[PDB]
Order: structure tokens, then C-alpha cells, then sequence
RNA sequence: UUGGAUAAGGUGCCUAAAUAUUCGCUCAUGAGAUCCCAUAAAAGGUGUUGGUUCAUAUGAACUAGCCCUGAAAAUGGAUGGCGCUAAAGCGGA
């Protein structure tokens, strides 16, 4: 957490754990961009999750619902809320930490060209037994009225093509570099070359 | 009775689970006082615990471990179930399995890492210099290509 | 926990079986069927040189074994479908008013008219890739057919639902379409 | 006008079942338990009343 | 049948009860086998429900 | 030597006898193996058992011998049969369980965990009545029988337990549980 | 006052300290979460997990763990919150 800004790819993660991971980092002093928040997984069965959400929604302020619990139903929003929950947001430091976090659905403008990081101690594949029921967050959101899910998916798909295109180019570049290295290893100095070989490069 | 051409099929039939925990599997201990160390599966205690032995080439004594603390390598050497440590040592040396492991990508990378760890400052500097030289040469080549 | 549990599913003669990651795809005489199994931990494998496919499950309680068995059964069903269409015979029994069954839109969308004499039209559309035919032998029965053992069954169920009456004695009013025979073409 | 075989078939579905003595669920005629969670899967089953 | 009856009865007591079949002969404080043995050597006199065991103690 | 894996249950042979009295010059000596964490605990256990069985209490007897028995072949897999007496919240039960292990002590340790986990039986409530090595022809429990298989082989589906050095919260590329 | 080392308790984050290790057990369409303490019962359960006693690898009967039912009140809502299921639950070591 000594980087300028960590971009976290939220696909295949387990919600609460991910949030927890984020929160500590934020507290420490790290700018976090939680990206691709539609594919965050919850450890409960989908129906159960939905029920829970419904229950949460039901707890509103009786006198004037303009105040009280704002039931933000965007997956990113939900994630943000979760993060906040795990923070001392009522102080100043906590507030600052919260501010530092930025959440995104899918991938927007700058966070497509930035390196996407994964939290391995929070992954669904590493935290759930494969005979247990899990729930995609996007789906849950859709169920409790988010609407912009299909659109998001489409956008993601579109982005994927672009990424693939870029990836091909990158691969080509890498290959070229390798070739160059191969060529030039004979053009250096013997002892130096040997040394290089010894140290892996 | 022979297979004639079915043998080939058997050889090249994709199996999802390569590397089984079984007697004579190589094994890299990941967690504990011993880590990064190699050690062979002698017997197996239960569904979770196994007895390993790092043949006196390696530093790790015969001991029980949780399988969870082991990462199976692609290497195996056929051994009798009740094989004692001396026998294991004899066999592995004969088969040159350690050499094979070293040759393999993972082993190579491990060794590289070790080298990096153990290097003197000067050696690091030498490496840097070499890299710089390569870059220069590489850059020149790139320019030429352009 | 049981270390190794296996099930052998013998493939028929004229079946093109193709698996990858529990996503099984079978091609035959009466269409192609694709059905994923990536919701249980199973390393199902092909044997293209000979016959059969082997479903194996490592560790896991009796639940796991049960799951494996189910998977095997499903596979078998699929194979059967590919070889030969799954024929679901559905006989409609009426006490007074004859049930008017009308097939349209390429043997899909079976329209049920004049059930118990309500003068309304009951619409029930078949699932993807399932043909609904009428009687060539007797007078009442309706054939629900088309490769997938599951889809056809579902369609049949839907049809039944569409038929069945509401707030009256069900033991007296036996009116409706019912699955007579589960067979193959 | 219900020909005997057809009638029998109809019965097979509509009549020859069991019923939960607790939540009234229609069960298969050979069931040992309720299957429904609300009765807590009771074994208290009765046959569907005929006529 | 007896066990069943007991169980039925239990449904009416409060708290936790348990039906317990005994190795005794019946109300008498002797194991079945023991009782049989006693009968064989005639060291036991049966009255009504309860039975007395000859202890080798009284006068002739 | 590993200090995270070890379970500190040892086996102690204890011998003790009631103090001799003018009226009972030649008392009876009692011996037992006791599975306990330290020597003092073992002694205590022995005393308790004496109390339970005979008329004897620590106050009117003396420990004659305490040995501490180490496994003779601590690297030979063995199939252990165990007999237990345990107390539930509802009453008392006898039971027999089997554990495949490398030492008696290890087996005992396993057993304690099992009882804790499966029956919620706490260490206090259990009395080990006999552990003996069972030949493979007399294995009655399926989870041990299976192991006793001929050329036994299984894959490794367990999740990697990385060292808290190479454990990092930020990862480059999504790790793989598949391995091989 | 300074430094140390603990106690009760904890160690996912809030929250200082383990997403520690180790062996089990739990999936809940109103889970569970630690003295006092802020509740739950009789009775069930072909849910699963162990057992015991019997009979001829099935059929019984039981038994106890967890889990489910039994389980309904009024502002909205409270294992303290967020959350958590290869637990961050329960029982251990
Ligand atoms: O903490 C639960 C909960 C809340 C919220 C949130 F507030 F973010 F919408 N989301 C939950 C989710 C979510 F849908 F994954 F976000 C799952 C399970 C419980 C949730 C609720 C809160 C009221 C009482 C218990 N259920
Ligand atoms: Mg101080
Ligand atoms: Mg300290
Ligand atoms: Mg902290
Ligand atoms: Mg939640
Ligand atoms: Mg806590």
C-alpha cells in the first residue's frame, strides 16, 4: 500500500472480505479505485442475499425517509457503503479515508489503461468451497432494481475486444524484444554475458 | 496382451489431475520452519497428513506434515512403500531427479532467486552494468530495425 | 469422506460427444445438445478411442457421490435424446366438453380451447427445440418430442398446468391432459 | 364420458397421493415424509381421501 | 407393546423421561439369569409379585 | 523441529499405591498408562482414576513410578482403535473410534479434536478406555479401511498456505487453485 | 513519570493484535457468534455428522452434535456495526 493509486479489479472477489481489505489500506493512506464492481460475489445463496437486501430496504426512517438509511442499489454504491461500514467515518481521518476510495461499475476512462490488481485473500475461488451457493452482486442489484446491468455488460464486452486488440500488440512487442535480446546477447562482452546468464536475465 | 496403438492414446490423453500425492512425489514445502525445501512423500498418514523425508541431500528430517503445507512437483521416482531414508537417498541420487528438477522452469527460477538473494553489492552492480550494456545494444538494434 | 468415486457412462454408436470443462456437448441424428455441469466439482473425461465416458469425483461425502450419479444419469439421457427423440405421450381426458387442441407456429405454441367450456384460449409455448404433434393412431393423445429429455418434460408439465382446473373438487372433475407414456421414437 | 383407462390415468395424478397431516401438501402415494420445511419434514402422512 | 405404552404415557409427564427395559426378572431385584439359577437350586420363594430369598440365617 | 505442528500430549506410565498401614502392611500396587499434556497432569489423572475405582486418594497413597513412554517407531503409520467413555449434556456414552496415526499420542490428540468437534465433548468429559494397534484385517471403520488401500493415490486439492512473507494483499495476476 | 512484561479479553475491518497454524462439525426461503446478559420449550425431522445395540451390505431400533421446524406485536434495526460460510460460526488443540 505504498503505491500512488491502487486500482482493484473487483471480479471474482468475495464482497465483505474485499471491503475489509480495502478499508485497512484506506486507513493507512492509500488511494483505492474499486473497478468492475458488477462481478463482486457474495457468499450467501442469491435468494438469501436478495431477502437480506429487502430487509435492509425495509428499515427506513419512520418520520421522514428523505433522511435515514439511503438504500443505494448500484453494486459499486453497495460496495462503497460496505467499505464505509468498516470505517470510523464519523471522525475526520475516517472521512478522509472514505473520500480516498473511489468505486466504479465496469471500467471507465483512466482505469482501463492502469494495471488492475487482485486481492488473493479475498477471492471467491480461494474462500468458498465449490459446493456452496454464491451470488453475483450485479444480478442482486438488478433484482432489487438497478436496470443498467445489461448496458454495463455490453460495455464490458466492448472493452474486452479493445483489450484483446491491445494485448495482441503487446505480445508482438514482447516477442520483438525477446528477439532483439537473443540477437544482442552475442554482441556484448563474454564475461558480462556469462554473468547475465548466471543471474537469470 | 499388448495395446499396439492404444499405448499412444494413453500417453497423450489429457488428465486433469497430474501430480498425485503418493510415494516418491518430489514436493516443495511451503509453510513452516522448512520452506522452499524439497522433500519426498514416504508414507501417507491420513486424508490430510503425510510423512515426508528430505533425503540427506536436503536439510529436512523425516516428519509428518499437513498436505496443505506441500506443493506437489511434476517429479516422481518409483519407491517401495516401506522405503527407509537411506534407500530413498540411494534411489534419488541414482535417478538424478534433483538435477532434473533444477533443469525445470520452476527449479531454475528458484535457483535464480537464491542467487539474487545471496549476491554481493558488487555482483548486483555488475549485473546492472550488463543490463545497461544489453539495453544499449538492444536500443541500437531497434534503431537499425526502424 | 470417500477418496475415489467413479461412474462409467457407455456412449452409443452414432454419437459425437464433446466435453471440455463440464460443458458437455452432444451431436446426434436429431440435433445437438449442450448442457453445462460446472456447478459441481467433477473431472469428467472422454474415451474417444474406445467407447464410454468416465465421471470421477475425488473425496466428498455421500452428497458428492449422489451428484456424480445425477450427472451420469443426465449424460445418459442426453445420449438417448441424441440417438432417438424422446416421445412424451399426453392423453387428454374430458368428462363433458371435448378439448380443442390446435398446433401452430411450426408445431410449437399449442392452443387449448374449450376446456370445461369456458370459451377462452389457453396458450402454452414449447421450449427451445421441441416439436408438439397430434394423434395419428388414436383420437386424443398428443406427442411432445425433441432430443432433450428435460425440455420436452418441461413442456409437458407446462401443458398440464395450462389444462388443470381451479376451485372445484379435483376427485370429481378428472378433466385434463395427462402424461400417459414416457417413451422414445 | 370418461373411458376407464383414461379415468384411471387421471386418478393416478389427481387422487392416488398422500397428504401431510400438518401442512396439507400433496405428496406422492409412497412418501414417508413431508418434504415441506414448515412442518419440519414430518412423518405424519395420511392417504388422500378417496370419496 | 409395554415399551410403546410407556412411551405413550411419557407424552403426558413433564420434563425428560426414558423407557428402559431391565435385565431384572420383574420388580424383584435379581437379574433374569440369576433368578433362573436361584429357581433351579430352590433358594427363592415366590409370594405375590415380590419374592423372598432364603439367606441361610433363621432357625430351623 | 516444528513447534507449530506438535501437540504436547504424551503418554505416561504411572505406578502408585496406598500408604502401608499397620492393619494392611502389604497393599496392592496399581499401574496405568495415562494420556496427558505434562507429567503433573498425568499424575493428577491417575489419582482421579484411583479415586473412581478403588478406595484410594492422593492423600493416603504415594506415587511409586512415573515413566513417560515415547513411541517406539514414531514414523510408522499405524491403525489405532480407541475406546472412550464420554459425558454429554444429556447423559453418558461408551464408544469406539479408529484413528490412523504415527504415534499413540498423536492418535489421542486427533481423538480429542474429533470429540470436541463432532460431539462438542470437552476434554474433561472424556475417559480414554484403551487404545491398541489394530491389524488391517480387523479395521471396522470405513474412513480407515479406505486409507489401507493397496497402491493408494490422490491428487492435492488443498489451497496453498503461503508464508506470511510471500503473502501479499495485492496480487498481479489472479492466482490459480487448479495448480496441476 | 519512562521502559518492560502481562491480566481479563481479544487478534477481518471498525480496533492495538493472526484473513495464524491445526483437526472436526455446521448452509439456515428470518444461521450462529463467548459469564452476569438481555430469553426460548415440550414435541418432531428418510437434513447431515458421529455413535450404541441388534438382526439377516441391506433392514431396524435407538442415541447424541451441529442444523432445520416448532418460533407471532406493534417507529426502522441491531452477534455492538459493517460483514462473515476453505468463517470473521460452533467445539477444540
Ligand atoms: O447487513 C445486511 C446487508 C446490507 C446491505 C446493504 F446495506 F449494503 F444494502 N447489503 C447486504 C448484502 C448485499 F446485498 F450483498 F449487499 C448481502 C447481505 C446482507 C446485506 C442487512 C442489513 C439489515 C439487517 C441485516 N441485513
Ligand atoms: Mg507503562
Ligand atoms: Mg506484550
Ligand atoms: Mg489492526
Ligand atoms: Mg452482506
Ligand atoms: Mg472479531
Amino acid at each position: 500500500m505504498y503505491k500512488k493509486e491502487y486500482v482493484i479489479d473487483c471480479k471474482g472477489h468475495l464482497l465483505g472480505r474485499l471491503a475489509s481489505l480495502i478499508a485497512k489500506e484506506l486507513l493507512n493512506g492509500q488511494r483505492i479505485v474499486a473497478v468492475r464492481c458488477e462481478d463482486i460475489n457474495i457468499s450467501g445463496s442469491l435468494y438469501r442475499n436478495k431477502l437480506k437486501y429487502q430487509e435492509f430496504l425495509r428499515l427506513r426512517t419512520n418520520t421522514n425517509p428523505k433522511k435515514g438509511p439511503l438504500h443505494l442499489r448500484e453494486p459499486s454504491k453497495i460496495l462503497w457503503r460496505c467499505v464505509r461500514g468498516m470505517l470510523p467515518h464519523k471522525t475526520y481521518k475516517g472521512q478522509l479515508a472514505l473520500k480516498k476510495l473511489k468505486v466504479c461499475v465496469g471500467m471507465p476512462y483512466p482505469y482501463d489503461k492502469k494495471k488492475k490488481y487482485v486481492l488473493p485473500s479475498a477471492l471467491r475461488a480461494f474462500r468458498l468451497k465449490k459446493h456452496r451457493r454464491y451470488c453475483r452482486l450485479g444480478t442482486l442489484s438488478s433484482r432489487v432494481g438497478w436496470n443498467y446491468d445489461t448496458l454495463v455488460k455490453k460495455n464490458e464486452v466492448l472493452r474486452k475486444q479493445v483489450s484483446k486488440a491491445y494485448y495482441k500488440k503487446k505480445v508482438n512487442n514482447l516477442n520483438e524484444k525477446k528477439e532483439i535480446k537473443t540477437e544482442a546477447l552475442n554482441l556484448i562482452n563474454p564475461e558480462q554475458r556469462q554473468v547475465l546468464e548466471n543471474f537469470g536475465y | 496382451v499388448e495395446l499396439t496403438e492404444e499405448e499412444l492414446y494413453i500417453s497423450k490423453k489429457n488428465l486433469l489431475f497430474k501430480r498425485f500425492v503418493e510415494p516418491g512425489r518430489l514436493c516443495l514445502i511451503e509453510y513452516g520452519p522448512y520452506a522452499g525445501k524439497l522433500c519426498f512423500i514416504v508414507d501417507i498418514v491420513t486424508i490430510t497428513r503425510v510423512i515426508v523425508d528430505g533425503a540427506f541431500i536436503t536439510g529436512v528430517p523425516r516428519m509428518v506434515i499437513p498436505l496443505k503445507r506441500l506443493k506437489l512437483l511434476k517429479e516422481r521416482i518409483k519407491i517401495n512403500k516401506n522405503c527407509k531414508s537411506g534407500f530413498l537417498r540411494k534411489t534419488v541420487n541414482s535417478t538424478k531427479v534433483l538435477e532434473e528438477f533444477n533443469n525445470s522452469k520452476l527449479g531454475k527460477k528458484m535457483i535464480i532467486k537464491k542467487k539474487r538473494d545471496e549476491a554481493t553489492d558488487f555482483e548486483r552492480f555488475q549485473v546492472y552494468f550488463a543490463k545497461r550494456e544489453l539495453k544499449k545494444k538492444m536500443t541500437t538494434i531497434k534503431n537499425k530495425k526502424n | 469422506k470417500t477418496i475415489v468415486s467413479t461412474q462409467k457412462v457407455l456412449i452409443p454408436e452414432g454419437v459425437k460427444v464433446a466435453i471440455n470443462a463440464r460443458k458437455v456437448t452432444v451431436s446426434g441424428k436429431y440435433g445437438t445438445l449442450r448442457r453445462s455441469f460446472r456447478h459441481l466439482p467433477i473431472d469428467i473425461r472422454l474415451n474417444k478411442l474406445k467407447k464410454y465416458i468416465k465421471v470421477v469425483m475425488w473425496f466428498g461425502v455421500p452428497d458428492s457421490l449422489a451428484c456424480i450419479r445425477t450427472v451420469c444419469t443426465h449424460l445418459k439421457n442426453m445420449f438417448t435424446g441424441v440417438t432417438k427423440k424422446f416421445l412424451y405421450k399426453m392423453r387428454l381426458v374430458h368428462a363433458h366438453f371435448p378439448i380443442n387442441s390446435n398446433i401452430v407456429d411450426n408445431n410449437t405454441r399449442i392452443e387449448i380451447r374449450n376446456y370445461l367450456g369456458e370459451k377462452s384460449v389457453r396458450f402454452v409455448k414449447a421450449l427451445p427445440g421441441v416439436v408438439i404433434e397430434k394423434s395419428p393412431n388414436v383420437k386424443d393423445e398428443i406427442y411432445v418430442s425433441g432430443a432433450d429429455i428435460e425440455n420436452v418434460s418441461l413442456t409437458a408439465a407446462l401443458i398440464h398446468q395450462s389444462v388443470l382446473c381451479r376451485n372445484k373438487d379435483i376427485r370429481k372433475f378428472l378433466d385434463g391432459i395427462y402424461v400417459s407414456e414416457v417413451t422414445t421414437v | 364420458a370418461i373411458e376407464p383407462s383414461l379415468a384411471q390415468l387421471a386418478q393416478k395424478y389427481n387422487c392416488q397421493k398422500l397428504i401431510c397431516r400438518k401442512c396439507y401438501a400433496r405428496l406422492h402415494p409412497r412418501a414417508t415424509n413431508c418434504r415441506n420445511k414448515k412442518c419440519g419434514r414430518t412423518n405424519q402422512l395420511r392417504p388422500k381421501k378417496k370419496l | 407393546k409395554a415399551c410403546e405404552a410407556l412411551r405413550r404415557a411419557k407424552y403426558k409427564f413433564p420434563g425428560r423421561q426414558k423407557v428402559f427395559v431391565s435385565n431384572k426378572w420383574g420388580f424383584t431385584p435379581f437379574s433374569k439369569d440369576e433368578y433362573q439359577q436361584y429357581k433351579k437350586k430352590g433358594r427363592i420363594i415366590s409370594d405375590g409379585v415380590s419374592c423372598k430369598f432364603i439367606r441361610e440365617k433363621g432357625p430351623l | 523441529i516444528d513447534n507449530s505442528l506438535n501437540t504436547n500430549i504424551h503418554q505416561y506410565h504411572i505406578v502408585g499405591r496406598a500408604i502401608p498401614t499397620a492393619k494392611d502392611k502389604n497393599p496392592n500396587v496399581y499401574r496405568m498408562c495415562i494420556f496427558a499434556k505434562n507429567d503433573t497432569n498425568a499424575k493428577s489423572r491417575f489419582w482421579y482414576f484411583m479415586k473412581k475405582i478403588n478406595k484410594l486418594k492422593k492423600s493416603n497413597g504415594e506415587l511409586l513410578a512415573c515413566e513417560q513412554i515415547k513411541e517406539r517407531f514414531p514414523l510408522r503409520v499405524k491403525n489405532y482403535g480407541v475406546l472412550l467413555r464420554y459425558d454429554s449434556r444429556t447423559g453418558t456414552h461408551n464408544m469406539y473410534k479408529e484413528f490412523r496415526d504415527t504415534t499413540k499420542e498423536g492418535a489421542i490428540a486427533q481423538l480429542y479434536s474429533e470429540m470436541a468437534g463432532r460431539h462438542r465433548a470437552r476434554a474433561s468429559s472424556i475417559n480414554i478406555i484403551r487404545i491398541s494397534e489394530i491389524s488391517s484385517s480387523l479395521v471396522r471403520r470405513p474412513h480407515i479401511k479406505q486409507l489401507l488401500k493397496r497402491r493408494l493415490r490422490f491428487p492435492a486439492l488443498h489451497l496453498p498456505t503461503l508464508q506470511k512473507e510471500y503473502r501479499k494483499k495485492f496480487a498481479s495476476k489472479r492466482p490459480s487453485t487448479y495448480r496441476m
